[PDB]
């Protein structure tokens, strides 16, 4: 007869260790706190069997703005998020901006994700809205000399 | 360059949702598109649903620590509370089984 | 919010409310209750049908010196304005309506497109407009005025109403009422609930 | 359990570590102040799984050009690094001006 | 860039920001242990019934 | 790797690391206690009959 | 939290910092005034989040004009820079008019 009251320890360890968690990525730039969601049970006659974890939804709200420099970080006040890549290919979603070159020269976070965007092409370049998005890279290499047609 | 010369290599492609609380977070702070949260739509930061950027500057962690605070003492005494019952539930089934 | 834009609790169980229909949609006592959704379709372009503006008039205001009528001398006439109005394209037409005095407490209306140079300058008055002794004005406010058509968008006609107009001396012409019934196309920004229970979205 | 709580602990002491070993290299001529970031964990359930260090990040901003009047005293302006090696061989780079 | 001679670099430290993020570091770390201190206190209640 | 005269290398021990370490052994140890006593009385009821 | 007062004190901390370095520039020849600006924040909900600095702007007004004597240095009266190329590239521009 400890069914409805052993669940009821899970969904207090379960919602414990959402706060927990919120608390221990505190100053995290790109971190989203959660929040703990449950559900009552019945599938008796009129006697409760005890809760359900209906899963954790993050607060999406912005938080503040901090003016920390560099070039290689932007914020997002509203919604809209950015869209990353890794080596075999798959779609990642973050809000963080911290960025770095690394010797293949390529826009990527602390961890290894390359940001995407769309390609510049054509001459003179310029940025077409719709190509398919490819990582955004800053070559070392200067641009041709240009030949004079319009004044 | 130092020839007073501008130009482009690319832009910040944003995606928005049309559902959130959908996105499953994964190893690091990111999240990783799936059903129930609807295509990626693309799209640039001027327009569309999209908000503008700003360069120099970063997002904090959205988080309240006095909220987390009380909320700790809450949610320790509702844990100790079940705990109650685990016990009442012990001793009332030792009297039956014992007679 | 679900996948394809319904609204739902945690569990997966569809909401209910009431359907909206009608041009713009409304929301029916009596209908039959449907699950509420939040589709992400753009609203196409909204004719001009209904307009209206009201200006103050002053009684000290001599008639103009150059009695003939004319779009770019100033004093030809007395007052410019630029309405905005909208085809069942969604192009922004301006219209400069002036105003010009002939005798007294009489103004004779003029109708000109600005968006459209193709059009002919005003020259003869569109209507007149006859205020009684105490500048309460009492027929005659409503009148049609056609845009112009270009890009192979069709001429958008309007009634235009100068309701509620009045006379006494309040200095110089300004502008306080100006409204249009016709918006350009637009789309979804934001959502949100009222404390009546219904959903209006930016 | 503890997991949920204690790595975020650790991950306070070095949020403090990283700006006391600040607060002590104050005096220092070629340093470079130092943070941390973070990054959250997720298992197979959408419950939280603590917090780890990303990683400790530095600065790379340009400090003030104090004149000391040493012949053999040497600033950087912009983006540029000194270039050393020890007594086995092996390649440094650093901003200290200060030689002999 | 350009090797100014004579000169040497700062400390690119400002005190007044660190003396801050030091008391509000110290706050994360007594909240942190008050998480910790609920996690023994529960560990605790639960093993000695 | 290089020496160094006049220093000495410290003890490379953080009391943060292992105070937290220690209360997590001790629940640990006061755990196990737990099963030594479930099965004592799990015995004591069968030889008792 | 401490986000509100936090911004403030880095506000009053960037405010007080280009006060020290107008006093310290008071004797450049071709230095300009610099003041701060300020911009408050405000998320979706009703109260507000704190400060930032909107931007520093410069003072463009023309001060005295000291007689020395060299014949190679000049003055601007109204608007206008110098235009000068260092080294590789790049285009700076100035006011000063000391000129080697």
């Amino acid at each position: 007869s400890f069914s409805q009251a052993v669940s009821g320890l899970n969904a207090a360890a379960t919602n414990l260790d959402v706060i927990g968690n919120n608390i221990a990525n505190s100053a995290t730039y790109g971190f989203k706190s959660g929040t703990a969601s449950f559900a009552d049970m019945f599938a008796g006659s009129k006697v409760g069997l005890g809760v359900k974890v209906a899963g954790i939804t993050q607060d999406f709200t912005d938080g503040t703005t901090t003016n920390t420099g560099r070039g290689l970080d932007v914020a997002i006040s509203q919604n809209g998020f950015f869209r990353l890549v890794d080596s075999n290919g798959s779609v990642f979603y973050s809000r963080n901006g911290q960025f770095k070159l690394d010797e293949n020269r390529n826009l990527v976070n602390m961890q290894g994700m390359q940001l995407t965007g769309y390609p510049a092409t054509g001459t003179p370049p310029t940025i077409q809205q719709g190509a398919n998005p490819a990582p955004i890279t800053i070559p070392n290499t200067l641009m041709a000399a240009k030949s004079t047609t319009t004044a | 360059y130092s020839n007073e010369q501008e130009q482009v290599l690319g832009q910040i492609v944003l995606a928005n949702f049309a559902n959130n609380e959908g996105l499953a977070s994964q190893g690091d702070n990111v999240w990783a598109a799936t059903q129930a949260s609807g295509v990626a739509l693309l799209g640039t930061a001027g327009s569309g649903n999209f908000g503008k950027l700003t360069n120099g500057a970063l997002e904090a962690s959205n988080v309240d620590l006095s909220k987390e605070l009380v909320n700790m003492i809450v949610a320790q005494r509702n844990y100790q509370s079940n705990a109650q019952t685990i016990k009442t539930q012990d001793q009332i089934l030792n009297t039956l089984v014992n007679l | 919010l679900d996948e394809n834009r319904n609204l739902v609790n945690m569990q997966g169980m569809q909401l209910t409310g009431y359907p909206a229909t009608g041009t713009p949609p409304t929301i029916q006592q009596g209908a039959n209750p449907a699950p509420i959704t939040i589709p992400n379709t753009l609203m196409a372009a909204k004719s001009t049908t209904t307009a209206s503006m009201q200006i103050n008039l002053n009684s000290t205001d001599p008639v103009p010196s150059k009695t003939p009528f004319s779009v770019s001398d100033a004093d030809s006439y007395n007052k410019k304005g630029t309405v905005t109005v909208y085809d069942s394209q969604g192009n922004a037409h301006d219209m400069n309506v002036y105003f010009v005095k002939t005798k007294d407490n009489e103004w004779a209306v003029y109708t000109h497109d600005s968006s459209d140079p193709a059009a002919t300058a005003p020259t003869t008055a569109s209507t007149t407009l006859k205020f009684n002794e105490n500048g309460i004005l009492e027929s005659g406010g409503t009148v049609n005025i056609t845009t112009g058509t270009i890009n192979g968008a069709t001429a958008a006609t309007f009634s235009l109403s100068f309701l509620n107009s009045m006379q006494q001396n309040t200095g110089a012409n300004n502008i306080v009422a100006t409204n249009q019934n016709g918006y350009k196309p637009g789309d979804l920004v934001s959502y949100q609930i009222n404390n009546d229970g219904t959903v209006v979205g930016n």
